[PDB]
């Protein structure tokens, strides 16, 4: 007991910068392992029958020590919530067109939680932010907004990707970046290469509005027989969805034409090399 | 023709060759109804362009099942040949289809079972999707995986299903049997037709299942799928079959000739040879070497064309692509059995190699400046240029190339003379970044992210390949080669396995992706391949360089070369030692007295175990001091210099006292007695006339003189105060040798490791050495088996410090002019990995050899200014001794002091008695007798009582 | 041996059918006249002579120790309502263990059918089943509710949380729990210790296979479309049931023992419902001729029995019993459907419409079954009783200090296991020799075998004396020599997957004096012996390798590739038979269940018949076409079919036909 009514008097929470030059608590199994030592270490001296030189000095910091338990692992929650969907919401764009109102209710719990990181970074001493009122409850008030905040993204994003179903096959990051860079159509064809089997690219228009055919790994280009325009349809699982049905329609009619062209090389027993060339050239290797 | 029509070239052949086959096969069977079922077997197709939806206008048909075509864009991939396997695997799968079943497929693995379910599902232009179940499985993702095959009608594939481990195993079963009992409602007797889709429950909700989806669980099965899937057993393929429309396909006249040899000879390959970890002559090797073929069949015709005209020999290129691929990763004693294998399946024809002329005239002007030997063929350094070649040729296809061989060959300088031939070639500079694995921890490697801030922070290999990729600096111009030197093991090669492959890109744990330039070469220089996981060895290419590729005489040339050229001051010292190069120039030859010597050490006993480049390096250390002692002996008489009569007298006799310690310093004394003896009956050089005596017992002075050792042994007289004190070694027989061994083994500051019997007296040897010498200050380090680099870094930490950059990073004692030594207490102690790498060992092999190593703060190379290792150790055998790794070893020579002798524990203990009885002078007759006692007494203790009854019976001089 | 030189009846009562009811007097006793006596000395004199009846005389020896109705309650049906009436608490669960392929939940039915009780039948494997189940057990004790789990073994973490809680006493005495599961080594322990154990198994016989599927088949799904349908399903049933009843002589049957449950015979129900509804339309009398035979046989061949086939061989059995039966032919009224059945008895198809004639048929086929009713030679129930009985003598010796013991026989082991093996012979003109580097190979890594078994044994003597201290892999070797259990160690080259070690360190003798054979030749002669070595193939380390080496000799000795090389065989007599130029001698080779006179294959019914000198030709392929006089026997290494070494061409006789060997299963054996 000794050492508890000391380790207190002298303990920093070692503040680190965030990459929004923001303050955060860093240490955390000092803050645990100790705290549950000393609350355990006074458990048992009020337990054990030797105790008759602290009559009363640990009950007044056993309810200190649990203050402490519970402010800091509902603290370390909301930080870890509070960073994940930081970056959530700052790295991915159109993220404040899409789900609006997400944007704005993150960006006042972002302001009252920097507040509050200022607060404790004013007097960064445990002892110190314990005597501040309003801690506790404003911060499950923190945790419930960003486990609802959370759960909402995440409804979100199963709504999306119910609506073409090939998003299913990429994380959640990655549908996120899908998404979010919807100006930046230049990004999305890193991820094609998962969502089918062999498009790689959509080779857009000049000014990258209107999706002119598709691609593959060694080269081949499939022009659509319909362009798609992005700019009628703004949604990104719209057109995509139109993407694919296009390229089914184009493949379909390649096709027939195909198996017109072919059906004069078949019937003929003379065949001249330049037009059956010709013909291999025209046409995709799977047709 | 371009490589995309090539490829519709190559799929058209294979399909025409398959209708071929059916029709050839109707007409024989003489069928003439249009519904008998040997025609309803084959794969039709029909198509009505009428139908206005896209689906369904394109019909499949194998059997029964009716198919509609998933218009999906296949892109190019590849197409399998349908052998009657793939015929009966197609049927097989259709009707499991049919039935609203799964397909399983069970075989060996290399059958081709994964690809044949991928090629049924692209046949019908389903989005197949492939699992590999061995490893790199991520299970939290078949949650939404499989709810995207459900609402996409995709199907699935499973790659060695039953190599999942149980807990895993389980719960995809139970996914997998939820959707199979989903999908068998598709086909209901009374609910056929279904107006509200059948549902299945995979992320705790309710989905709907297309019926196009299939799902196949190929083996090498869980009581859950057993009534629901299909098996068919793709036990063996038609290698044959595959080889002649592979071979038809790329243009080779008689391929069926060649097909039904080259599978033969790919049948014998797994049988006269020995059998290696990297050997693969499977079906998938077989396809690399028929597409090279034929890349090669074409470059002929198209050379012969600048100079249709088919008349080239067909099987003198499908030998050619053979021995352009096999023979690099077959070691020395394979190769003349391959050659006698194609003798037999190929008789009369033979194998030419390319001259690469203009590459074999650079290698000989990087070497011969490099004081390396180079040859051309049957001669010295044939073997070597050609393994550069080889791997030049590896470089030239692949970009994961992984030199293996046993520690002792030319791995690190073939490398290096590469790099330098084709900087000189091509005009293209060369940087090599030699990362260590091993000695920085995985996270030290890559980079890692703090779960507090997820700030990302890279490791040396992120940083190096960002470095490259960002910042140009010469960045297509300049051939950077991360050579990772060290051994090869799968915690650190799971990231680079998608590096490896064809995707050439790093995927970090924070998620963003590196893509490898076109002209990074990713290397590792390995030892051998005991701890490699199947998929880094397949991913590349590999040159073996055997043991036998260099030979002793190239040793002996690059010495000799290095030698005369090489001033061991860093102009008189160069003519001394040229002079001595010519003295021991007809030892240094082939046969002789050094390779007679070396070849009959071979055959003795030693406590580590041997290596020639070890007992190669220490004779050359101490031939180095034998023309210092030279330069010393003429500086202190300027007048009347040693001249070349008296030059050779004293190196003869050193060239034999040098062998005698260097062959026989880690073995017993009757071993070093039985190389003497042989020793005698085979050297020209006058050795001791006295044949009672062994050579070991004598010194070669300056004179070129046979002075016995115990000439130099005085007799000394400790004070009272200072008997049996800490630090105080009594003069004997083996303090004058084993000091003047550890003296002439320090003035190269080279790293060496005293290994003997635990109290024989290693720690009181060294420290008798080095504090003598003014500038050796000793550093004292432990090594246990928790010691881990970071001990290292501490004491570099605590005793050194880092310049700022004078040329680069460079560790330097605190003080100047003084020299570290960190002695290794049991250097061999460190507990030995679970994947056969002691860290630390291989973490001061890094700086014994490269002279340096990398920091982890900033990712920069850091050398060496001033510090020297020395070691000491128990013998291996002793329980808890690990024995050193060779590539370490060969580094460190040894010296075995084992326990004094009888008499020389007497001339040692005596002493101590006649100072301790000067307290008593009426007792000094008696001093002779207690020790000649006490010494007896201990010899009759040690005698018996060994290890073997108790493990705690030590008797040593310490008692 | 002077007691059997007399008694000219020994040689009839070795030749009896059931030489155990009368068995002559052997012992040498005159006082003992006990029965127990005669009953042991005559299982002894049965362990000597005629090892197939075994099983007869243990039975009889039970008989004469405890009764003539002692196992006699085992044969009755069990009638599980008294056991669960009066001794099963409500506590104990009662485990209905069934073999794969068989339920048992038809018991319990017709259980609950005679007590008039109400079982709350629950399926397991759902999620919501584990659930409902607990809810079942929840509402049931408290009202003593049957609950009958179907399947339970699926699930073992919940099969463990349900023993564990059933510890709870419960209300009711009525209360009694029927967990279903199958024979699966997954099940927790603890619930079959603390519940009572019930095996079924399905009786053997193609007769009750019959039954059991004709069962399983609805009937509605039998009668309609067509009638030639019923002939059909008819022929499936014979099929399948035959296809499950060679299953059981493994060895001499199908070599793997392949899972054909009930999946199998569903997948062909529905094939041929199919096609017989695409075939036929209507419902008209389609005539035999009509019948889509060859897609019903490739089918069936290929995609649903022939997807579990693992060897080319039982792939070639599989086509030959389709094709002999799945014909037109078959719907005459003459054709067999096992010829020289009983000697030469047959099996005629019921002339029938309706499944009530065909199931009339099946119920009154014979009690009687040889096992030529599957074309197996009738020696296979020899075979199989042998093998049962060493399997029993084996199950009780594991049923029973031991340094003294294990010392002696392990200085017996080193006595006779030769003494190590030389390879003193590399010459560079036999390098070229394919068959030289063959056996250098060969010596080379048996030698080091030999110096490993050698160290371990020698080891193992000087613990056992005391002056060693054994270490974890001797202590291990220990724990596998002290149970008969082959050391991994000790295994370099294929062996029977269970083996003595005895029988392992003889047959190592035995290759090791081989081996010294061949380095004595090659020490005298570098290339003349070693061609003229009659080398015994079962002995070979890699005998395939051997096959390998001579025909690399055969193509280096001439100028022909290896690729133009078949093998062509000729069995001789006298053993001093001279060798041509190609010609290879071996020896050991074993013919089952045929016998060759000159080079022409005979059937006979004694199997293991010896092959002396059997010389291997390499001769120059024409590539032509075999003759239909000729078959493809399979030349395995062990006694069990696992591996193949090659294939061998035989000439047969002029009146077998090469179906009914590849349907008695005909093989050559090296051991
Ligand atoms: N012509 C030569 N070719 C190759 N090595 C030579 C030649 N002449 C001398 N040597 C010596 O051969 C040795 C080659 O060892 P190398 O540097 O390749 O080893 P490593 O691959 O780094 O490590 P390890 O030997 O443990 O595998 C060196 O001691 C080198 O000086
Ligand atoms: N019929 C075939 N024709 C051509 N190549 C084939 C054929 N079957 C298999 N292969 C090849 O066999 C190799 C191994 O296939 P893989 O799917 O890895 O086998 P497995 O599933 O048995 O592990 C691949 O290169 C594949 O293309
Ligand atoms: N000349 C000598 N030769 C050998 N041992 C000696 C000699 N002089 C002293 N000793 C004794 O040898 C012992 C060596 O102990 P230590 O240095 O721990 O041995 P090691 O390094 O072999 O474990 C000490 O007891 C030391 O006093």
């Amino acid at each position: 007991l000794k050492q508890i009514r000391e380790v207190w008097n002298t303990y920093e929470l070692d503040l680190v910068n965030y990459q929004n030059k923001c303050r955060l608590i860093r240490g955390w199994d000092d803050l645990f392992n100790k705290v549950k030592e000393h609350i355990n270490s006074v458990s048992a001296m009020k337990l054990s029958p030797y105790y008759k030189v602290f009559e009363e000095d640990a009950l007044s910091w056993e309810d200190k020590l649990n203050r402490i338990m519970a402010l800091f692992d509902v603290w370390i929650d909301v930080q870890r919530r509070w960073v994940y969907l930081e970056g959530i919401f700052t790295g991915s764009a159109d993220i404040k067109h899409l789900l609006p109102v997400e944007t704005q209710r993150f960006q006042s719990i972002s302001t009252e939680f920097l507040a509050l990181m200022k607060k404790v970074s004013k007097s960064p001493l445990v002892m110190d932010v314990l005597n501040i009122q309003g801690v506790q409850r404003s911060l499950e008030r923190l945790a419930d907004l960003l486990g609802k905040i959370q759960k909402a993204l995440g409804e979100y994003l199963e709504r999306e990707r119910s609506s073409f179903p090939r998003f299913y096959f990429v994380g959640d990051e990655d549908l996120l970046e899908i998404i979010g860079n919807s100006k930046n159509v230049a990004k999305l064809q890193k991820h094609f290469k998962k969502m089918f089997a062999g498009v790689s690219s959509i080779i857009l228009n000049e000014d990258n509005s209107v999706v002119l055919g598709i691609s593959s790994r060694e080269g081949e280009e499939v022009m659509f027989k319909t362009p798609v325009s992005i700019t009628e349809h703004p949604k990104i699982n719209e057109w995509l969805t139109l993407v694919e049905k296009e390229m089914r329609v184009t493949l379909a009619k390649l096709l027939a034409e195909s198996v017109t062209e072919v059906e004069i090389f078949g019937k003929a027993t003379s065949i001249d090399p330049n037009t059956y060339i010709t013909w291999i050239d025209k046409y995709q290797a799977q047709l | 023709q371009p490589p995309l029509r090539r490829r519709k070239l190559e799929h058209l052949i294979t399909e025409l060759v398959h209708q071929r086959d059916v029709t050839r096969s109707l007409i024989k069977s003489k069928i003439d109804n249009a519904k008998s079922f040997e025609w309803l077997s084959q794969m039709r197709f029909y198509f009505d362009p009428k139908q206005t939806d896209v689906l369904q206008q394109l019909s499949i048909q194998m059997a029964n099942a009716k198919f509609n075509y998933g218009f999906e864009y296949l892109g190019v991939q590849d197409k399998l040949v349908q052998t009657p396997l793939t015929d009966r695997c197609y049927l097989t799968m259709t009707q499991a289809l049919e039935a609203r079943l799964g397909g399983s497929p069970f075989g060996p693995a290399g059958t081709g079972k994964t690809e044949s379910v991928k090629a049924l599902g692209h046949q019908l232009g389903r989005f197949v999707l492939v699992f590999n179940c061995d490893e790199t499985f991520d299970f939290q993702a078949m949650g939404r995986i499989f709810v995207g095959l459900c609402q996409v009608g995709a199907w699935g594939c499973f790659d060695e299903f039953n190599r999942l481990e149980e807990r895993m195993l389980s719960a995809v079963s139970q996914q997998v049997q939820c959707i199979q009992e989903a999908l068998r409602e598709h086909s209901n007797p009374n609910y056929d037709k279904t107006s509200a889709p059948i549902t299945c429950e995979l992320l705790n909700k309710q989905v709907k299942v297309s019926p196009d989806m299939a799902i196949f669980i190929t083996m090498n099965l869980p009581d859950n799928l057993k009534k629901l899937f299909r098996s068919l057993a793709m036990t063996k393929p038609d290698r044959q079959l595959i080889a002649q429309v592979m071979l038809y396909s790329q243009g080779f006249r008689t391929a069926e000739v060649l097909a039904n040899k080259i599978v033969p000879f790919f049948k014998l390959c797994d049988e006269q040879l020995s059998s290696q970890s990297h050997y693969d002559f499977g079906l998938r090797a077989l396809k690399s070497v028929l597409v090279s073929a034929g890349n090669v069949k074409r470059e002929r015709i198209q050379k012969i064309k600048r100079e249709i005209a088919e008349n080239l020999p067909e099987q003198e290129i499908l030998i050619q692509s053979v021995c352009e691929t096999m023979v690099p990763k077959l070691v020395a004693e394979d190769i003349p059995l391959l050659f006698s294998l194609l003798s037999d399946v190929f008789p009369g024809v033979q194998y030419h190699r390319g001259e690469m002329t203009a590459l074999r005239e650079e290698l000989k002007k990087v070497c011969q400046e490099m004081y390396l030997t180079y040859g051309d063929g049957e001669e010295v350094g044939g073997m070597w240029v050609e393994k550069v070649l080889q791997l030049y040729q590896i470089t030239q296809i692949n970009h994961g190339l992984m030199m293996v061989g046993p520690s002792g060959s030319g791995k690190s300088m073939a490398w290096r003379v590469l790099l330098k031939a084709l900087e000189r070639l091509e005009g293209v500079e060369g940087v090599a970044h030699i990362i260590d694995p091993k000695a920085i921890s995985k996270d030290h490697l890559y980079g890692t992210l703090d779960p507090n801030t997820r700030e990302w922070t890279d490791g040396l290999f992120t940083h190096v390949l960002r470095k490259i990729i960002d910042s140009v600096r010469g960045e297509l111009q300049k051939r950077q080669w991360i050579v990772f030197d060290g051994d090869v093991d799968p915690e650190w090669v799971e990231n680079l396995n998608s590096v490896l492959d064809d995707n050439k890109l790093l995927t970090l744990p924070n998620g963003e992706r590196l893509s490898l330039p076109p002209n990074v070469r990713i290397m590792f220089e390995v030892q051998d391949l005991k701890y490699a996981t199947l998929a880094t060895v397949s991913r590349c290419g590999m040159v073996w360089f055997s043991e036998d590729v260099l030979s002793t005489d190239m040793i002996f040339n690059n010495f000799l070369a290095r030698l005369r050229s090489i001033p061991l001051d860093d102009s008189p010292m160069l003519q001394i030692q040229r002079d001595a190069a010519t003295i021991m120039q007809p030892y240094f030859t082939s046969n002789g007295l050094v390779t007679k010597a070396l070849e009959h050490a071979f055959q003795l006993e030693h406590i580590m175990d041997l290596t020639r480049l070890r007992c190669l390096g220490s004779l050359f250390s101490m031939l180095h001091q034998a023309c210092r002692n030279v330069a010393q002996y003429n500086a202190n008489h300027p007048d009347f210099p040693m001249q070349i009569e008296q030059l050779e007298r004293y190196i003869q006799r050193y060239l034999v006292y040098a062998i005698l310690w260097s062959l026989s310093g880690d073995s017993r004394l009757k071993m070093r007695a039985e190389l003497g003896e042989y020793i005698r009956r085979i050297t020209t050089v006058p050795l001791p006339t006295a044949p009672n005596i062994p050579i070991i017992d004598y010194e070669v002075s300056i004179s070129g003189e046979w002075s016995p050792w115990q000439a130099k042994v005085p007799q000394i007289e400790v004070e009272t105060h200072k008997v049996a004190a800490p630090d105080v070694v009594v003069p004997t027989l083996d303090t004058v040798r084993h000091e003047a061994l550890l003296y002439t083994w320090l003035a190269e500051h080279k790293p060496l490791v005293l290994c003997g019997p635990p109290g024989s007296g290693k720690t009181m040897t060294l420290f008798s050495a080095l504090r003598a010498l003014p500038d050796m200050e000793v550093v004292g380090l432990n090594f246990s088996s928790a010691t881990t680099p970071e001990l290292l870094l501490k004491t570099f930490d605590h005793y050194c410090e880092y310049r700022r950059t004078p040329n680069g990073v460079v560790l330097a004692p605190v003080q100047l002019g003084k020299w570290l030594v960190l002695f290794c207490d049991e250097i061999n102690l460190p507990d030995m990995d679970k994947y056969g790498t002691q860290r630390v060992i291989s973490f001061i092999r890094q700086m014994v050899e490269h002279g340096g190593f990398y920091r982890t703060s900033d990712q920069t190379w850091v050398k060496l200014e001033r510090i020297q290792f020395v070691g000491a150790c128990n013998p291996p055998t002793d329980p808890g001794r690990k024995p050193l790794s060779h590539r370490f070893l060969r580094h460190v020579p040894v010296v075995y002091v084992d326990y004094p002798g009888p008499a020389s524990l007497t001339q040692i203990y005596g002493t101590f008695n006649r100072a301790m009885l000067r307290l008593i002078p009426s007792l000094r007759t008696y001093a002779e007798p207690l020790t000649a006692a006490m010494v007896e007494f201990y010899t009759m203790s040690q005698e018996r009582f060994t290890q073997d009854t108790q493990p705690h019976y030590i008797y040593s001089p310490r008692e | 041996i002077a007691k059997v030189q007399a008694d000219e009846q020994f040689g009839i009562w070795l030749d009896s059918s059931s030489p155990e009811q009368t068995v002559p007097y052997l012992w040498s006793e005159e006082t003992p006249a006990t029965p127990i006596g005669q009953a042991i000395h005559r299982l002894l004199l049965i362990q000597a002579f005629r090892p197939d009846r075994l099983l007869a005389m243990a039975h009889m020896f039970v008989s004469t120790n405890l009764g003539e109705s002692f196992m006699s309650i085992m044969e009755q049906p069990l009638d599980l309502t008294h056991i669960v009436g009066t001794e099963v608490k409500p506590n104990t669960p009662v485990l209905m263990c069934s073999v794969p392929g068989y339920d048992a939940s038809g018991h319990v039915e017709d259980l609950a059918a005679e007590q008039n009780t109400q079982i709350t039948s629950i399926a397991i494997g759902s999620a919501e089943g584990f659930n409902q189940a607990d809810k079942a057990i929840n509402t049931a004790v408290k009202s003593g509710r049957w609950v009958m789990l179907k399947n339970v073994h699926l699930a073992p973490g919940w099969l463990m949380q349900l023993e564990k809680k059933l510890h709870s006493l419960q209300p009711h005495a009525c209360f009694r729990l029927f967990l279903t599961m199958e024979i699966n080594p997954k099940v927790p322990v603890n619930l079959l210790r603390a519940g009572r154990i019930f095996v079924f198994e399905p009786p053997p016989g193609v007769k009750a296979n019959m039954l059991r599927t004709f069962s399983s088949i609805p009937v509605s799904r039998i009668c309609k479309s067509p009638n030639e349908r019923a002939r059909l399903y008819f022929l499936l049933a014979w099929f399948h049931a035959i296809i499950q009843e060679r299953l059981r002589y493994a060895p001499l049957g199908w070599s793997k023992k392949y899972e054909f449950g009930e999946s199998d015979l569903r997948s062909a129900c529905d094939t041929v419902d199919t096609w017989l509804d695409d075939t036929a339309k209507g419902r008209q009398n389609i005539s035999p001729d009509k019948i889509p035979w060859s897609a019903l046989k490739t089918l069936m061949a290929q995609s649903i029995y022939g997807g579990r086939v693992d060897n080319e061989f039982d792939q070639r059995l599989l086509n030959t019993f389709l094709e002999r039966l799945f014909t037109t032919r078959s719907f005459d009224s003459e054709f067999k459907l096992a010829c020289k059945v009983d000697g030469h008895k047959d099996i005629q198809m019921p002339d029938g419409i309706r499944r009530e004639e065909f199931v009339q048929w099946v119920e009154l086929l014979p009690d009687t079954q040889t096992p030529s009713w599957l074309g197996l030679p009738n020696n296979a129930e020899r075979v199989l009783l042998t093998t049962q009985g060493v399997d029993m003598i084996s199950k009780m010796l594991k049923m029973q200090a031991w340094m003294r013991t294990l010392h002696t026989t392990a200085s017996n082991w080193l006595h006779l296991i030769p003494q190590t093996l030389s390879h003193l012979k590399r010459t560079v003109e036999n390098i070229k020799d394919p068959l030289f580097r063959f056996f250098e190979r060969e010596v080379k890594m048996g030698a080091k075998l030999l110096q490993d078994v050698r160290q371990d044994l020698a080891d193992v003597v000087q613990v056992c004396e005391g002056k060693k201290k054994q270490t974890n892999y001797l202590r291990t070797l220990i724990n596998e020599l002290v149970k008969g259990i082959l050391p991994r160690s000790w295994s370099h080259y294929t062996v029977p997957a269970g083996m003595t070690v005895i029988q392992w360190v003889s047959d190592f003798s035995e290759r090791i004096k081989q081996l010294q054979n061949i380095s004595l030749a090659a020490a005298s002669g570098g290339a003349k012996e070693l061609k003229n070595i009659h080398v015994c193939l079962g002995g070979l380390f890699v005998p395939e390798a051997y096959i390998t080496a001579t025909r690399q000799y055969v193509a280096q000795a001439n100028s022909w590739s290896l690729e133009e090389l078949c093998l062509e065989v000729n069995v001789t007599t006298s053993q001093g038979a001279t060798l041509d130029a190609c010609s290879f001698g071996v020896t050991g080779l074993k013919l089952q269940g045929a016998t060759c006179n000159n080079n022409k294959l005979s059937l006979s019914n004694a199997i293991s018949t010896a092959l002396p000198l059997t010389q291997l030709r390499w001769v120059k392929q024409t590539n032509t076409e075999k003759k239909a006089s000729v078959v493809t026997l399979p030349v395995y290494l062990n006694f069990t079919r696992a591996d193949l070494i090659f294939t061998v061409d035989f000439e047969i006789a002029t009146k077998e036909d090469p179906r009914s060997f590849y349907e008695r299963g005909v093989a050559v054996l090296c051991t």
